[PDB]
């Protein structure tokens, strides 16, 4: 019993975790085999920040003015290249600590564990979700930028993540680990603002789900809805549509407890007409939308209470 | 406004 | 920017995780230098349960009757003896993973993060705090006791906690690593509860400052309070009493801030009489109370391990 | 009810 925002163990990671400094920028590097991947901003300057030019930038920079340091050894950088907004420099060490991974990219409303870093070292681990608006509401400082989210199903590391810039509003921007940006952002300190944010339905439905197997039912009721009719009311409290996919992805969830999809729908229904009236549930006061269908299945029981 | 959180080296 | 429920890196506490078996029972046990520590319970039976004797049901046990995997090695024990309501079982090989750590007994209202673990394999991470009832609202499923909650501090890992058993309101409790229980509980099938919990107040005001470090400021206000007359309210609220060492604690945050812990005292106390008329903080509708004043520093400065 | 959670090997 019980249900927390769990992460996942973070070792695996923190053995990749590596110091990049370039001119006098410094962030953290992922070291991987013989490759350390790292934000390419680190090779601006600030007169770079509003419109750099990342080639013109780059081919000025030789193997040697990539200082990388893993603890206390040097890492030889013996190449470089960079690929869409994520630099590659090769080292003449494999990482002896490198887990079995790969690199994923995920879909809004997918969570992960973030491993936040300074100096190459780590500070912390929490759970965090892609936003609707490709944005993550993370936690990080100047000097965070190269810090990874991941998760690591079956033993395999899957990197989803990697982080470059804080938004007006406090909320985080990044790319994939091929360099590809989540959302419209660019790597620029150009003028740029999340869009406006909504909630995540199907994950609200799969905490809602957490909350039967873990022995509340509280806030059911007798009612069900149409898919369309839920989606035409929860668009009103700016909830995210809820598509067939969804519907499909909670089946195992509602097979375990017994509660139909739209069934479950009827009651968020109702709970965004009335609140909790003083209650909670799984300890909040707010429907919670950063847990997936998937995470309550890992972290909850089998067998519904 | 937007911020690249790399940091100054120490 | 940003805050977020924030565990300590775990890397250092994967290594040491073992799986302990004693006939037809699995948990985990914690490998450090040439002795595993784990739960007593499991050399019990179900049947043992309702009126174990731990020395004598020990005495049956040979040192082979202990199956201790540590990833895909068997240890060799050599010699297993009970500490309080733990096993210390000597194997042959020293942990060469053994970080530099210490046992060290807490407090209620202090935190600490867990690492879940079931096969002797980590599962999962996430922050907990010691409840002023001595429980702790953990997640955990049948196979998890014998994880382990800890801190660090620069170098060393504080061990604190080790899982031993599910009370019947889904709360948790366990012992330090000396066996010594949190709280009034016994390992023993037998009926116990989680006594009547109150809220940690200092904790509550330093996660006040977490929210106006994080610009969040609508609750502050124009009053200021008294020791005295702050803790009339927070026995009428089920809140721990404030003391001088709180307040000395919070001191760097009160200074820094802008914000002195009296003035702070008189938006809590406001918001206790009021509620918080529809408004959230740090994105929440509940007075959060497991952020000790030394877990905002870290998080917000950014301290590393 | 109360649980002591090993689990079955």
């Amino acid at each position: 019993s019980g249900f927390r925002k769990m992460a996942f163990p973070s070792g695996k990671v923190e053995g990749c975790m590596v110091q990049v400094t370039c001119g006098t920028t410094t962030l953290n590097g992922l070291w991987l085999d013989d490759v350390v991947y790292c934000p390419r901003h680190v090779i601006c300057t600030s007169e770079d920040m509003l419109n750099p030019n990342y080639e013109d930038l780059l081919i000025r920079k030789s193997n040697h003015n990539f200082l990388v340091q893993a603890g206390n050894v040097q890492l030889r950088v013996i190449g470089h290249s960079m690929q869409n907004c994520v630099l590659k420099l090769k080292v003449d060490t494999a990482n002896p600590k490198t887990p079995k991974y790969k690199f994923v990219r995920i879909q809004p409303g997918q969570t992960f564990s973030v491993l936040a870093c300074y100096n190459g070292s780590p500070s912390g681990v929490y759970q965090c979700a892609m936003r609707p608006n490709f944005t993550i509401k993370g936690s990080f400082l100047n000097g965070s930028a190269g810090s990874v989210g991941f998760n690591i199903d079956y033993d395999c590391v899957s990197f989803c993540y990697m982080h470059h810039m804080e938004l007006p509003t406090g909320v985080h921007a990044g790319t994939d680990l091929e360099g590809n940006f989540y959302g419209p952002f660019v790597d620029r300190q150009t003028a740029q603002a999340a869009g406006t944010d909504t909630t995540i339905t199907v994950n609200v439905l799969a905490w809602l789900y957490a909350a039967v197997i873990n022995g509340d039912r509280w806030f059911l009721n007798r009612f069900t809805t149409t898919l369309n009719d839920f989606n035409l009311v929860a668009m009103k409290y700016n909830y995210e549509p809820l598509t067939q996919d969804h519907v499909d992805i909670l089946g195992p969830l509602s097979a375990q407890t017994g509660i139909a999809v739209l069934d479950m729908c009827a009651s968020l229904k109702e709970l965004l007409q009335n609140g909790m009236n003083g209650r909670t549930i799984l300890g909040s006061a707010l429907l919670e939308d950063e847990f997936t269908p998937f995470d309550v299945v890992r972290q909850c029981s089998g067998v519904t209470f | 406004g937007v911020t690249f959180q790399s940091a100054v080296k120490r």
